[PDB]
């Protein structure tokens, strides 16, 4: 009746088919209330906006220092910012505190009362901060487009498509962590060792990841 | 509504009409310090005496700081005019500071109790005539009359624009003092060197790149 | 020299026994090898204790005959001779934060008194509440002397006393 | 809104500015003058700046078109920046002094004139001499008008004035910007750019400044 | 009904045929709100404009004056007007036109009246169409036209944009490249310069250098996407 | 999980988690400032 994550298996009562990217996957009933599901809803959101762009990133650079241009690393990257370009990174983490901390509590504030920040006390901004959904804002500014109006339907699939490739995203980047944590190189490093000799060159050879042999 | 946080609960004590006519209410009270009307009425006097006293302590530090950086004067840093000042003194600072006291305590006390019942100080043989002058106005903490010859709070069409500009004023200029004492603890240099050493390199001369502020 | 005592800046027992205890642990050290964690331990050790030393003598502290430093108590000798930072300051250090707890607990259970079931609020936190009166109880001292001013922070007697009052 | 010219045809104009004012185009984008009583201040302080700007504006180009044309001043060549530091008659200090004292009563009376109007039209002395009434703040008339204008043509002759007062009001920024940018007089700027159009230019100038 | 750029497609519910060069093609949906449509709209019609006057000149440059190159033509022209003086007048020049422009597209009807001349104005016209002393010698319909201009627009858009890539893999002009093309097919296609397999990504070096001096700086010039390149 | 957040606000466990809380900012503040015997800084 409906896809489910463990198939035979019925979906919980509060995972009803309303959510994008619903499967019914609650073993630990984490989002049983309404309110801290809705909370559980924007940072699954917002995890996996943030987790897409950084595969994305992380692919990207990877995409050039593999091909030979002149691109450090994921896990080298920083360095290389800070060092190359004469960059303070305390002074560079506050100011991107500063920045995320007046977006995030924008945001948080909107999800605490969702009529808010559209009073007009920003800079005379209304519509453009109204708000949406949970954990989709819309308007002008998070949607030149206008791809949330419109079409509905168009909306609810690219709701689907945007939480399933979040998850995916966020799988990545713990795939990124863990084969910097096991194989000490880059991912595409990994991936044409992978391609190279699929078999011999995986997870299982690696003596970190089987400890057994 | 003007709420320093716009999606927040504003506390109801400073929704009620006697504090939202308050100069400046736009609902910051994460404590619920003026919770109670009476603690209100004398926080907000001590808002307004803080207020001004910063304003006028900020002046004398950044004004003159202004005019010696620019050549016009040669004023010192606020952090050692006192130890210059009372070597051309007549006086040493401690009996200097106690006709200060005095001085300070007489009308300070005069004011007190014009707080505890207000137009108290304008009852008649007090003074030598001045008493008829120390009535204050209806508003607490805005007195007038000897305190105000210009006359510019009996137009009644800009009062709570000056109220407004006073107490935002007063509250950037109680700050301003307070990242002047924390900038003497942290830099050493005077406010206008910070200024100048800030605006010379921002991006590696401030708060982050000193090793007091952000120890770690 | 408020009670007799010497600084431990230039008290000689003092110095004895910053390296009495660093000959302690340099004896400790030598049956290590060269970098080894008990000898990087040990090291870390002898570091922290002379960093210790270092910071009281340079803190102005009193010593006395056998070489460890005394407080000074009393405000006066201590605000004059320089010494509040002994038992002075962190005397309000510590009232600030104990009357804030004790304010916080007293608005809880001001708080939970109004409700249907008050004693399932107290085994059972009701952290919310809680949280919130813990962040705003930080002005502790100007809320309690209101609450003083105005009559409210004692209760009249209608407490439960025994017959013979 | 009504069909007067705007500082940006299309745009949302604020309302408030309902052409009363000499010099209405619309322009408040940060909606500053929508208070009544701050827009009765501001008129006249824009009409004050202006004419100060206009006569700071002729004292800064005049003197030194003379010189470049090569009349005879002893103060001749001297530049606009550098006139504080001439020396004459008197020393700047009773200058400023009894310019001070003469503008504090002058700038009273046109105050007093201004939170009431109809006030100040007559003399301390000779009371037979009059301003005419009738005249608003900021245009007093009378012996200000002795060559006979302001008959006719007075919304157009406003209109006239606020436009040049703030043209020299955006030329005097201008000689502040130039004399702490380009070091030189602003004539003699203006010259440079008259030479070399192309590379002279603000960009050019505070880009090979860097 | 109207051709589709898939035969056998139905069109998007918000493309109904009523814009001209409304071939059905918006599988992604961006011009469902009907809005930003019209943004849309005037952002295809200047993109089209300034694409097909840009290839046009790129194509008349390498015919006329083959000795420069397009991709090089900003450093290899030295005008007595300076750098500078250029950047000013088409910056002044460019901001004017557009916000006249762009007050056109937020209230329609406001920007027809020359503002210096108070006798000359446009006619009431359609958004992204002024006509009037645009618009002299109309060769014909209306409709059929706009959809001629935004035909060749789209055709001009990818030129471009095959223009810039292979200026970039080649280091040619589009002349000259398709002169190579024209000397080598089955030798000179980008499937002959470049591969990926699982095991092997062949990606062509681009003939642009990474940064050109151009007066005492270093402009940096990099090719487009690299690395992303086949 | 109403419940279990009920349970989690019992007076043992919050007792735990505040003491648990408040035991290692003391360690961590005795491990970055080590040997506070005075008010100095
Ligand atoms: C009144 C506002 C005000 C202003 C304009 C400044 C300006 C400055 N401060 Mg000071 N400062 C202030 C308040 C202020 N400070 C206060 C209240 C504190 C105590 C918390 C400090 C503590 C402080 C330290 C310890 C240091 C500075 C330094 C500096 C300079 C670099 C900025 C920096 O490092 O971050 C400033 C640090 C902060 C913690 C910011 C506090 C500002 C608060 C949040 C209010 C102002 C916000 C307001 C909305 C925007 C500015 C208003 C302005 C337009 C009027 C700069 C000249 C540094 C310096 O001297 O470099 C040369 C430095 O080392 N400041
Ligand atoms: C009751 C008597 C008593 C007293 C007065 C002391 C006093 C002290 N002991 Mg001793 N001790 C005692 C009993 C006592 N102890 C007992 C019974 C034992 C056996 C368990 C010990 C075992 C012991 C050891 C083993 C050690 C001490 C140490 C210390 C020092 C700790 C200083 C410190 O932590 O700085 C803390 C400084 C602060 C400023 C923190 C104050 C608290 C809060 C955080 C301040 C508020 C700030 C801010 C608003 C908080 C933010 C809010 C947050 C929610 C974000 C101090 C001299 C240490 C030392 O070196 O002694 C010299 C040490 O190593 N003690
Ligand atoms: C939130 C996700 C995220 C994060 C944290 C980073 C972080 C970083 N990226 Mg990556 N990147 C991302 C997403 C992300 N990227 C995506 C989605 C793409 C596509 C890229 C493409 C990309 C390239 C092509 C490059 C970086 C670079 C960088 C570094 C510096 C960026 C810079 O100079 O500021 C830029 C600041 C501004 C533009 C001002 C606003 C830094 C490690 C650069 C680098 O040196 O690291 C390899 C670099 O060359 N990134
Ligand atoms: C608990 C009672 C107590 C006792 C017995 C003393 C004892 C003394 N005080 Mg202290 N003193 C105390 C409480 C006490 N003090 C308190 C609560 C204060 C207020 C904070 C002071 C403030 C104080 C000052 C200001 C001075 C003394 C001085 C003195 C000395 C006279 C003597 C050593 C004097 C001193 O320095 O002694 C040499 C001195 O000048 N005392
Ligand atoms: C519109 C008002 C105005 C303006 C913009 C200036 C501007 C200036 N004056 Mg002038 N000045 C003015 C009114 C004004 N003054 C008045 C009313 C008096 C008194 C009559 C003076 C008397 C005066 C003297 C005596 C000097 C200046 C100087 C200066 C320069 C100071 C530069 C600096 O900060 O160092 C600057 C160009 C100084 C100067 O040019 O030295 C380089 C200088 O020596 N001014
Ligand atoms: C997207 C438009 C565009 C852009 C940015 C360029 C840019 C360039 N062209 Mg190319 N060109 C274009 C279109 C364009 N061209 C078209 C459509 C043609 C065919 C007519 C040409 C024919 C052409 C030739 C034959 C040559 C260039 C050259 C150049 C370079 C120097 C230009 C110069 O010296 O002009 C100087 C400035 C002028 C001549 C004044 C412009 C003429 C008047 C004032 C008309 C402008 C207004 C008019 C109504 C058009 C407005 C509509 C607009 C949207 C098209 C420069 C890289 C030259 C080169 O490679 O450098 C050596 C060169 O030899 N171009
Ligand atoms: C629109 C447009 C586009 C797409 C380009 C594109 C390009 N320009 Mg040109 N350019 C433009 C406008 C444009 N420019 C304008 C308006 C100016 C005048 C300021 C220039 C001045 C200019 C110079 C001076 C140079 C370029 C260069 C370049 C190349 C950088 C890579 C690329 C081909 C550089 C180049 O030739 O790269 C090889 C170069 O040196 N451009
Ligand atoms: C100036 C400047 C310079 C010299 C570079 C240099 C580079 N960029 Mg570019 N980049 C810049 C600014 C700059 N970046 C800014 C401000 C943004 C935004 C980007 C966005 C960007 C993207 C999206 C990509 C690059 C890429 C690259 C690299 C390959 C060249 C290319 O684009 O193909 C090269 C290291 C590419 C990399 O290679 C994978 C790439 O895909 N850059
Ligand atoms: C894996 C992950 C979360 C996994 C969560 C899971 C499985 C949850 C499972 C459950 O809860 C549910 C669903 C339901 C419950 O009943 C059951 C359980 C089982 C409990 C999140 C990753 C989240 C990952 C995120 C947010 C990653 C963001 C990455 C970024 C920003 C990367 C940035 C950079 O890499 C670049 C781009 C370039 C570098 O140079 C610089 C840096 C900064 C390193
Ligand atoms: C009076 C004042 C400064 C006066 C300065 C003077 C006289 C300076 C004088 C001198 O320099 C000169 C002129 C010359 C020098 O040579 C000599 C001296 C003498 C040195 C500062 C007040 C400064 C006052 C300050 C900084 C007060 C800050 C208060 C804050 C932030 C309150 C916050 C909250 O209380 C609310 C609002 C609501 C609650 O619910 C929540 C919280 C957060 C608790």
């Amino acid at each position: 009746v409906r896809p489910v994550w463990f198939p035979g298996n019925p979906p919980p009562a509060h995972l009803d088919g309303s959510l994008a990217g619903d499967y019914g996957f609650d073993p630990l009933f984490l989002g049983q209330e309404p309110q801290t599901l809705k909370w559980y809803v924007q940072a699954e959101l917002v995890h996996g906006r943030f987790a897409m762009l950084g595969a994305a990133g992380i692919i990207l650079t990877s995409i050039g220092a593999k091909v030979g241009l002149g691109f450090p690393e994921w896990y080298d990257a920083g360095k290389v910012v800070v060092e190359k370009n004469n960059i303070d990174f305390p002074t560079l983490m506050v100011i991107q505190f500063y920045l995320m901390g007046w977006a995030e509590t924008k945001r948080w504030y909107d999800f605490k009362n969702p009529g808010s920040q559209a009073d007009g006390s920003f800079l005379g901004f209304t519509e453009e901060f109204k708000g949406l959904e949970n954990g989709y804002p819309g308007g002008r500014f998070f949607d030149p487009m206008g791809l949330s109006r419109g079409d509905a339907a168009k909306y609810q699939e690219y709701k689907q498509k945007e939480v399933k490739n979040g998850r995916l995203a966020m799988i990545a980047c713990l795939g990124f962590a863990a084969q910097y944590a096991a194989t000490g190189k880059g991912p595409l490093d990994n991936l044409a060792d992978h391609l190279a000799d699929p078999n011999h060159v995986n997870f299982a050879t690696n003596g970190v990841s089987i400890p057994i042999a | 509504r003007q709420s320093w946080l716009p999606g927040s609960q504003i506390p109801a004590h400073l929704d009620t009409p006697a504090a939202q006519a308050l100069a400046g209410n736009f609902g910051f009270d994460p404590l619920g310090l003026g919770k109670d009307p009476v603690a209100l009425r004398w926080y907000q006097q001590a808002e307004l005496i803080h207020c001004r006293t910063a304003m006028a302590g900020v002046a004398g530090i950044l004004i003159p700081g202004l005019l010696t950086k620019a050549g016009a004067l040669n004023v010192p840093e606020w952090y050692d005019a006192g130890k210059v000042a009372i070597e051309n003194s007549f006086a040493p600072w401690g009996s200097l500071l106690a006709v200060q006291l005095f001085l300070c305590g007489f009308v300070e006390a005069k004011r007190w109790q014009d707080i505890r019942k207000p137009g108290s100080q304008g009852e008649p043989g007090s003074f030598l005539g001045f008493e008829a002058s120390l009535k204050g106005t209806s508003e607490l903490g805005y007195p007038g009359g000897p305190f105000d010859p210009l006359g510019l709070s009996k137009e009644a069409d800009k009062w709570a624009d000056w109220k407004l500009k006073e107490v935002k004023n007063g509250r950037l200029a109680m700050l301003a003092f307070l990242g002047f004492v924390a900038q003497k603890y942290a830099t050493g240099a005077g406010p206008v060197d910070n200024l100048a050493a800030h605006l010379k390199d921002p991006w590696h001369v401030n708060y982050a790149t000193n090793g007091v502020s952000l120890p770690f | 020299d408020i009670a007799g005592l010497t600084p431990c800046s230039e008290s000689k027992a003092y110095a004895k026994l910053e390296k009495k205890e660093l000959k302690t642990l340099e004896k400790r050290l030598k049956q290590y090898e060269a970098d080894s964690a008990p000898a990087v331990a040990l090291k870390a050790t002898m570091e922290r204790t002379k960093a210790r030393f270092a910071n009281y003598a340079k803190a102005g502290l009193l010593c006395g005959n056998d070489g460890l430093p005394h407080l000074i108590a009393d405000p006066g000798l201590a605000l004059k001779y320089g010494h509040a930072g002994e038992v002075f300051i962190p005397t309000f250090g510590f009232l600030y934060v104990a009357g804030y707890i004790g304010y916080v607990g007293r608005q809880y259970l001001i708080a939970v008194k109004g409700e249907a079931k008050p004693t399932d609020k107290e085994i059972i936190i009701d952290v919310p509440l809680a949280t919130k009166l813990a962040w705003q109880g930080a002005g502790w001292p100007l809320a309690a002397v209101q609450e003083l001013q105005r009559g409210t922070l004692l209760e009249k007697e209608e407490n439960i006393t025994v017959s013979p009052r | 809104d009504a069909a007067l010219p705007s500082w940006m045809p299309g745009a949302d104009l604020p309302g408030y500015l309902n052409g009363t004012l000499p010099g209405d185009f619309g322009f408040d984008p940060l909606y500053l003058g929508q208070d009544p009583v701050k827009l009765k201040w501001y008129a006249q302080a824009e009409l004050m700046n202006a004419r100060f700007a206009m006569l700071a504006v002729a004292g800064i180009l005049v003197p030194e078109l003379l010189s470049n044309i090569g009349f005879s001043w002893p103060g001749a060549g001297v530049a606009w920046y550098d006139a504080g530091k001439f020396e004459y008659f008197a020393p700047a200090s009773s200058l400023f002094g009894v310019q001070m004292l003469l503008f504090a009563w002058v700038e009273i009376r046109r105050y007093q004139d201004f939170v009431k109007p109809g006030s100040a039209n007559q003399d301390p002395i000779f009371t037979n001499n009059k301003l005419p009434d009738g005249n608003e703040p900021g245009y007093p008339g009378g012996i200000f008008d002795p060559f006979g204008w302001s008959k006719g043509d007075i919304k157009s002759l406003k209109l006239k004035e606020i436009k040049n007062g703030r043209l020299a009001m955006l030329a005097f920024a201008g000689f502040i910007g130039q004399a702490y940018t380009t070091g030189t007089t602003p004539l003699k700027n203006l010259s440079t750019h008259l030479a070399d159009p192309w590379s002279t230019t603000v960009w050019q100038n505070d880009l090979a400044r860097l | 009904s109207r051709p589709l750029w898939l035969p056998g497609s139905t069109p998007p519910a918000h493309l109904k045929g009523d814009l001209p060069g409304d071939f059905g093609f918006d599988p992604l949906g961006l011009g469902a709100n009907a809005e930003s449509l019209k943004w849309f709209k005037e952002s295809e019609l200047v993109h089209s404009r300034w694409a097909m006057a840009a290839v046009a000149g790129i194509l008349v440059q390498e015919i006329v004056r083959p000795d420069v190159f397009w991709y090089n033509a900003g450093k290899e022209v030295e005008s007595p007007l300076g750098p500078l003086g250029l950047l000013a007048v088409e910056f002044f020049l460019m901001h004017w036109v557009e916000v006249r422009r762009w007050q056109d597209l937020r209230k329609p009807g406001s920007v027809d009246q020359d503002p210096i001349f108070s006798q000359y104005k446009l006619p009431p016209h359609e958004v992204g169409y002024p006509g009037g002393v645009f618009a002299p010698f109309i060769p014909g319909d209306l409709a059929e036209l706009k959809v001629k201009e935004i035909k060749n627009g789209r055709l001009a858009m990818l030129a471009f944009v095959g223009f810039v890539m292979a200026a970039q893999v080649t280091g040619k002009g589009p002349i000259a490249a398709l002169q190579e093309h024209l000397a080598d097919p089955w030798g000179t296609t980008i499937f002959s310069k470049a591969a990926v397999v699982p095991g092997q990504a062949v990606a062509p070096p681009c003939k642009i250098p990474a940064s050109v001096s151009y007066k005492g700086i270093e402009i940096p010039t990099p090719c487009f996407l690299q690395g992303l390149w086949p | 999980m109403k419940d279990f957040t009920t349970y989690l606000s019992t007076a043992p466990v919050i007792a735990t988690i505040w003491f648990t809380f408040t035991a290692g900012l003391l360690i961590e503040i005795n491990r970055y400032f080590p040997d506070p015997l005075v008010f100095s800084f």
